[PDB]
C-alpha cells in the first residue's frame, strides 16, 4: 500500500506542468523517503530528475518500493481536472496496474476519483555523479525565464558566461547578436529578488535554447533559480520546491 | 561551438524494465 | 410592426454567444407573449428552446406574429458591433425581409443602425411533451461546465448518476477513468452556490461530451444550471434568464 | 450505451418552410 | 556618431509594433533635427511618416545625417527584449554597417547590448504636398479601432461621411449593412474623450478595413487620433506621440 | 466604388539606394 495526501496539490499540478512537454513518459520510483523521477527527453539532449521527500506530504505511507511506469500526458490530463486549492491524495497498490488520485474541494461536498492506467516502460537512466560546480549562480526564475524567451528571438544558441562580478547570457543570428549583462546584487533589501554567484572559476558555456525554455516552465515552482556549470559538462537548473524537494533540468553543453 | 553532445556522453546509462 | 426595446442588451448578445456555434440557421417566432426559437442541430442529435418573454424587454410592440428565417452568424457577427452597456432595440416590418437592429451608447452621441439579411429556410420543428421528470438538478453552472470540461479529457462520454443525495458524473477512456461526485449542499447560509437534487427515481443516463461542452457556452446568462433527466429520455439543460425567460439544450442520450 | 439516439426518435418532427 | 538616450523607451516599441507588420523594411533618416520615416506597404495602397523630434529624446547627438537601411521584422524582435521601464539608447557610426540597442533596467544592475543588423535598401519615397483638408475629425483612438475592427465584421469596405453635426461610418456585405453616427460631443467636461470636427466641406471617402486594422495598431500610442479627409484623396490617419512627435496613416480611397 | 488607387497616383515617386 502507498498513500500520499498532499495538501497544497498545486504543487503536483506545477510538477506535471513542468515535464509533460519535455517527457512523455518516465518512472516514477516511490519509496519510505518519497519520490524520486529521472528521464532524459527523447533526444537524449536533456535530462530531469524530480525529488518529492515524504516530509513534504501531509500524510506518507510506503510499505515496499514501487516503480510506476507513467505516462505524464495523461498525467497532466488528470490533473488538468484538480482545482488549486484541491487536496490530492496518491492511492497505490502491488498487484494493480493503475494509480488512484483523489481530489478534494475545499467545500466540503466536492470529491473526484481518477483511475490512472500505468504503462510498460523501457527506458534509460544515468548514474549522476555528486560533484563540486565552478559557477553557481542564483537568481529570480522569472528573470531567467525571460532571459531565455527574449534571446530566442536573436538565434539558437545561448553563451552563458559567469565570472565573479556578473553573468552574462549572449546569443547570435543572421539579424546580428544580444548580450545581457546581470551584475551581482546587494542583497542589504532583499533576499529571493537578488542575484548572487559564488565562483571557483569563471565558466563559458553554449547552450540550446529550446531546452531551456522548455526548462522554464517549473517557474511557477519556485521564486528563485539556480544555475550549476563547469567546464564542458551538462549545466544543471534547479528549481526548489518549498518544503518539498527539487526539480533538476540537466543540459548537454555544445563544444 | 561545433557539436551538440548527449547526456550520455557523460553520465552512465543503466537500461530498465519498468512493467505496469 | 414590431419592435423590442431592450436596456440589458448583453443578454441578448450572450444568446446568440451561446447557440451560433451548435446551430447556424434559426427560425425565430416573433408573437405578442414575446419570442420563441426552436431548432436541432445538424446532426439532430440535440435541440435548442429559447424563451424570450415580452415583459422582459423595456418596451414591446408586436401586432401579428411573424416567422423570422435568421443566419445566427450573420447575426452573432452584428451583435458583436454592440457593447454590454448598449441599449438595443429589435425592428421589423411584414413587407421587409431584413432585421434591423439599433445600438445606443451610454453616452448619449454614439448610434448604431444594422440591417440584417434574413434568410429562406427548410426546417424541423419538434413536438416536445409537458412532462414530469424522474430527477432535477440544481447546481451551479460554472460547476457544470468545469466538470465537463474536465471529464472532456478522460473520455467521449459522460455518465450521469442521480440519488437522492449526490449527483456524479464519471467519464472511461483508454487512459484510465474519473468519478466526480458532487453531494447535496445544506442551504443554510446561501441559495445560488447550492446542489439541490429532487428525485423521484434515481437516473443513470449516458450522453455525448462534445454537445454538453457546446451547451455549457450559455453559463453568462445564468448562475445556476437545472439537470432533468428520465430513464431512456433526452435530457434538459436549463439556464434561466433573469426577468427575462430561459433557454433550453435538449440532448438526447446513448441508450 | 450501444448507440447515439437523435431528438426525432423521442419527439415528433414538424417541417417548416419559412420565407423571409 | 548617432547617439540619443530616450527614459520613456516603451514609446519606441509601441512604434516598432504599429509599424512591422505594415511594413517590414523601411529607410530611417536620422538629422540634427531628429528622426525621419516614409514607406509604402508592398501594395503600394497605404504609406507612413514616423516623426522622433529630437526634444522628445533625454539626450540626442547627430553630427552627420545618416540614412539607416532597417529591416523593421528584426527591430520589432529586438524591442521585444527591452521592459517597459526600460530606458533605451540608440547608438550609430558612419563606417559601421550596424545599429547599436543599449537597454537599461530600473534596478540598476540589468544592461542589455543588441547589435542589428543593417541592410541594403531599394525603396520608393514621395512627395507628400502641405494641404489644408475639408475635413478634420479629432476623436478618441480607440472608438476609431473599435469601429473598423466592427465593421470589418459587415464587409470589406467602409464609407466614411463627414458633415458639420457628425461623422458616419458605413458597410455593406453579403449579410446586409451597418450605420455607426458619431455626433459631435460638447467638451464642457472633458478634453481627450470628446469628438470633434472641423469641416470645410462635407466629405465622402470609401477606403479597405484591412489597411484601417493595420493603421490602429498604433492606438497604444495616444488617447487621439485625427483623421484628415478631402474629396478623391488619400486619408490621412494621425497619432500624436507625446513630447516626441507624430505617426502618419495614408490610405488611397477607392474611387 | 470603382478602383482602389495606390499613393502612387497622388503623390511623386522618388526612387532611392540605401545602402548599410
Amino acid at each position: 500500500m502507498f498513500e500520499a495526501r498532499l495538501v497544497q496539490g498545486s504543487i503536483l499540478k506545477k510538477v506535471l506542468e513542468a515535464l509533460k512537454d519535455l517527457i512523455n513518459e518516465a518512472c516514477w520510483d516511490i519509496s519510505s523517503s518519497g519520490v524520486n523521477l529521472q528521464s532524459m527527453d527523447s533526444s537524449h539532449v536533456s535530462l530531469v530528475q524530480l525529488t518529492l521527500r515524504s516530509e513534504g506530504f501531509d500524510t506518507y505511507r510506503c510499505d515496499r518500493n514501487l516503480a510506476m511506469g507513467v505516462n505524464l500526458t495523461s498525467m497532466s490530463k488528470i490533473l488538468k481536472c484538480a482545482g488549486n486549492e484541491d487536496i490530492i491524495t496518491l492511492r497505490a497498490e502491488d498487484n494493480a496496474d493503475t494509480l488512484a488520485l483523489v481530489f478534494e474541494a475545499p467545500n466540503q461536498e466536492k470529491v473526484s476519483d481518477y483511475e490512472m492506467k500505468l504503462m510498460d516502460l523501457d527506458v534509460e537512466q544515468l548514474g549522476i555523479p555528486e560533484q563540486e560546480y565552478s559557477c553557481v549562480v542564483k537568481m529570480p526564475s522569472g528573470e531567467f525565464a525571460r532571459i531565455c524567451r527574449d534571446l530566442s528571438h536573436i538565434g539558437d544558441a545561448v553563451v552563458i558566461s559567469c565570472a565573479k562580478d556578473g553573468v552574462k547570457f549572449s546569443a547570435s543570428g543572421e539579424l546580428g547578436n544580444g548580450n545581457i549583462k546581470l551584475s551581482q546584487t546587494s542583497n542589504v533589501d532583499k533576499e529571493e529578488e537578488a542575484v548572487t554567484i559564488e565562483m571557483n572559476e569563471p565558466v563559458q558555456l553554449t547552450f540550446a535554447l529550446r531546452y531551456l525554455n522548455f526548462f522554464t516552465k517549473a517557474t511557477p515552482l519556485s521564486s528563485t533559480v539556480t544555475l550549476s556549470m563547469s567546464a564542458d559538462v551538462p549545466l544543471v537548473v534547479e528549481y526548489k520546491i518549498a518544503d518539498m524537494g527539487h526539480l533538476k533540468y540537466y543540459l548537454a553543453p555544445k563544444i | 561551438k561545433r557539436r551538440q553532445t548527449s547526456m550520455t556522453d557523460f553520465f552512465h546509462s543503466k537500461r530498465r524494465l519498468i512493467f505496469s
